[PDB]
RNA sequence: ACCGCUGAAAGCAUCUAAGCGGGAAGCCAGCCCCAAGAUGAGUUCUCCCACUGUUUAUCAGGUAAGACUCCCGGAAGACC
RNA sequence: GAUGUCGGCUCGUCGCAUCCUGGGGCUGAAGAAGGUCCCAAGGGUUGGGCUGUUCGCCCAUUAAAGCGGCACGCGAGCUGGGUUCAGAACGUCGUGAGACAGUUCGGUCUCUAUCCGCUACGGGCGCAGGAGAAUUGAGGGGAGUUGCUCCUAGUACGAG
RNA sequence: GCGAGAGCUAACUUCCGUAGCCGAGAGGGAAACAACCCAGACCAUCAGCUAAGGUCCCUAAAUGAUCGCUCAGUGGUUAA
């Protein structure tokens, strides 16, 4: 969980899928999780 | 769920193996059923039983007509147990088992009214070093101009005790039917010679 | 784009109303969609037919298509989930329909299955979950994995016969 | 010199909540309530109908019902005394969520309150013909 | 929060846009206490029973069932 | 034609940007111990020595010894140690009377609550006859903390 | 409001210029509300038209008509 209140790409492998009313983020390594809440 | 309303009797020391036991014993008298209530009539599912006979000429017409119905003989105390319905007329004969965990619950001695220090716990004030307000006393009522008011509900002096109690899971140790006796480990609220309700545990652990 | 739908020998479809009820042989299953997306028999196949083709239609579409494709599918070949079990001494009995686990934890795990599915076990280290309805089987199947998800660093509980589990090491 | 009043008539009236949405049914109850093709038509007194109401349990809500459709019952002395219902969890007292709808668009004097009296709730269909035993003429929202 | 199931838009993939399950000392209920001035004043059982009094006295007066007042007290209580 | 002012005490309640407990995600997360971020305000948040102290430093503990609001919450509730009256002394300044960036010893804190609000207690009338009892619970309030030890098991994990 | 200085291109700040209103201005509107919008009350009427604003119900008057957009309660707290 490392909420960075902009969730942009930073791989080749990023998925940005909109759920639950946020910019949220579904990559392939653990350590790249981005959330803005 | 059980019950059963007694007087409580008082307080002695008793021993079971080794151990020295703090009782209380309570005269769990017979108790008539008085009426049976039933979703079909009463709209609820419960039981009105009884406890101290009463001389009948002290009975008035519309007590008498209530208890005649059920044929029963004046009481003097009614009260209903809810969800409970066992036929005949209550005893505390397998209504009770020793070592059973029970919900005593009587009317605690009133102490008329009392200071926010005996009834709230507070904790007045200095008895020495300048008073006015020694001991006694509550502190600040509330806070400036912000809630002119003062909290509802604030602890303050008031009528202490003569209130409902039910003291939770206090042990059966013994049980004499017939003398129509009961004893409880522990303390139960109200006086000697008072109205004490024994039901079964409300939520045992 | 998803369009043509097979329907395989004793099927009994009835998208009649908003039940869009189809029967088989494996077990009779009922499921409720869309009404303003159309669906009937267009010749020996099954399709469904979308009206609007601007957004909103085009999520429900290929939502709706994929169901009966899950349902008819379900209805002949049927479905089963194999789940495997991989620690020291992790193995999984019966006691019922009940399944009686042991996985590294004080007290033994049982799990019930719902109405209409069924728990197998071959061997005592592999989980078999075989039912009618592919979303309660993937929603029970779900439940057993969770029991105890493979760990980051020894791969360790429960998961799918052929998965694949990558592996951290930290000593 | 304009008309005067009559009261000797008291209109019962029976409205159907099924699938009307809260606030357009509350509309015609609140409306009826007060006097909207009025008797004698004078704001002075109470004219208007008794309007029962069926079905309360099956009124319809838009975007949200399990969400910000929030009642804010707010108790005694606030120490804390915060209670709040969502709307999805007046599955408990539905009666009362077409009631604070109504009185909501009632005006709030001392014959504003008087006209609650005049709105009876029930969550049933067939059941309801409890306050039924006077007239009871339907009336059809739109 | 977060973890998943079925799953399109986007022939794949995705816990989500349709729908679904799990998930906190928190929320609602459960425990203890108050509570129908809940003027929306609720329910049940039992009792008493349908007196009498002029166009002068417009509803008062004997009464029932029942209670109150007074006395003697009280692990009730400032008074009540 | 006066809205008493620091600190203590007393009494509370509220926010969460959470100190402890509770749930999670990431970890340079083997385990044990952690780091960091997300959700979370239900309860809980110790006793002393120094100083008027708020603070802070220290002793000894702890699950933790949170931060802030409420006229820097609260003197018609208490204190009166700090500061700001009159006395007196020191250092400094002024020729002086005096003064202070100061320091020091001393120094009157006003029996009766009207309204609102709050705790407790009655009297009245209502509740479509007059009565004696037993009640359902719309609603409201109270409560809500946590350690250590054992078992699982010297097991999973670790070369240990 | 506009044009400037001072100020942090802060203040319901200060100080000039300029126009209006309040001061000394009632009436409608803006929930409430000197100033903003409309409008300047000689008195009487249980007559009529409008302005700014409005036309679900509280609350006067279209739950108007047509083509669109937004499903966040955005509308009904600002930024990189
Ligand atoms: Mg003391
Ligand atoms: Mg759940
Ligand atoms: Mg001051
Ligand atoms: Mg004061
Ligand atoms: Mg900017």
């Amino acid at each position: 969980m490392k909420v960075r209140s902009s969730v942009k790409k930073m791989c080749d492998n990023c998925k940005v899928v909109r759920r639950h009313g946020r910019v949220l983020v579904i990559c392939s390594n653990v350590k790249h999780k981005q959330r803005q809440g | 769920m059980k019950g059963i309303l007694g007087t409580k009797i008082g307080m002695t020391q008793i021993w079971k193996n080794d151990r020295a036991i703090p009782v209380t014993v309570v005269l769990a008298g017979p108790c008539p059923i008085v009426q049976r209530k039933t979703a079909q009539t009463d709209g609820y599912e419960a039981v009105q039983i009884g406890y101290a006979p009463k001389a009948e000429r002290k009975v008035n017409k519309p007590m008498q007509g209530h208890f005649a119905k059920a044929g029963v003989a004046p009481t003097r105390i009614l009260r209903e147990f809810r969800g409970f319905a066992p036929d005949g007329d209550s005893v505390n004969v397998d209504i009770f088992a020793e070592g059973e965990k029970i919900d005593a619950t009587g009317t605690s001695k009133g102490k008329g009214t009392q200071g926010v220090m005996k009834r709230w716990n507070f904790a007045g004030g200095p008895a020495s070093h300048g008073s006015k307000k020694w001991h006694r006393r509550p502190g600040s009522i509330g806070q400036r101009k912000t809630p002119g008011r003062v909290y509802k509900g604030k602890r303050m002096a008031g009528h202490m005790g003569m209130e409902r109690v039910t003291v939770q899971n206090l042990e059966v140790v013994e049980i004499r039917a017939g003398e129509n006796l009961i004893l409880v480990k522990g303390a139960i609220p109200g006086a000697n010679g008072g109205l004490v309700v024994l039901r079964s545990a409300a939520k045992a652990s | 784009g998803k369009q043509p739908i097979a329907v395989p020998s004793g099927v009994t479809v009835n998208a009649q109303d908003g039940v869009f009820k189809v029967k088989g042989p494996k077990g009779e299953l009922t499921v409720p969609y869309n009404t303003e997306l159309t669906v009937r028999q267009d010749g020996d196949q099954l399709l469904v037919e979308r009206p609007s083709d601007a957004q909103k239609h085009r999520a429900l579409h290929g939502l709706t298509r994929t169901l009966v494709a899950n349902a008819v599918k379900g209805v002949s070949d049927g479905y089963t989930i194999n789940l495997e079990l991989r620690g020291v001494g992790f193995r999984a009995k019966l006691t019922g329909k009940a399944l009686e686990m042991n996985i590294g934890y004080s007290h033994p795990v049982i799990i019930e299955p719902p109405a209409g599915v069924t728990f197998a076990v071959p061997e005592p280290t592999r989980i078999d979950v075989s039912g009618i309805d592919k979303q309660l089987v993937g929603q029970v199947a779900a439940n057993v994995r969770k029991v105890r998800k493979p760990d980051a660093y020894h791969g360790k509980g429960v998961r799918f016969v052929g998965e694949q589990i990558a592996l951290k090491a930290g000593k | 010199k304009t008309y005067i009043p009559k009261n000797d008539e008291q209109n019962w009236v029976v409205v159907d909540a099924s699938g009307v949405p809260l606030g357009r049914l509350a509309t015609l109850i609140a409306s009826r309530i007060r006097g909207k093709h009025r008797p004698d038509f004078t704001p002075n007194m109470i004219q208007g109908d008794f309007v029962v109401v069926i079905n309360a349990a099956q009124v319809a809500l838009t975007g949200k019902k399990l969400d910000d459709k929030v009642y804010t019952r707010y108790t005694g002395y606030q120490g804390g005394l915060k209670t709040e219902t969502a709307r999805e969890a007046l599955s408990k007292h539905p009666e009362r969520v077409i009631e604070h709808a109504v009185f909501g668009m009632l005006p709030k004097g001392r014959q504003g309150r008087a006209m609650h009296t005049r709105l009876k709730v029930y969550a049933g269909e067939t059941h309801p013909h409890s306050a039924q035993k006077p007239q009871v003429l339907k009336t059809q929202p739109l």
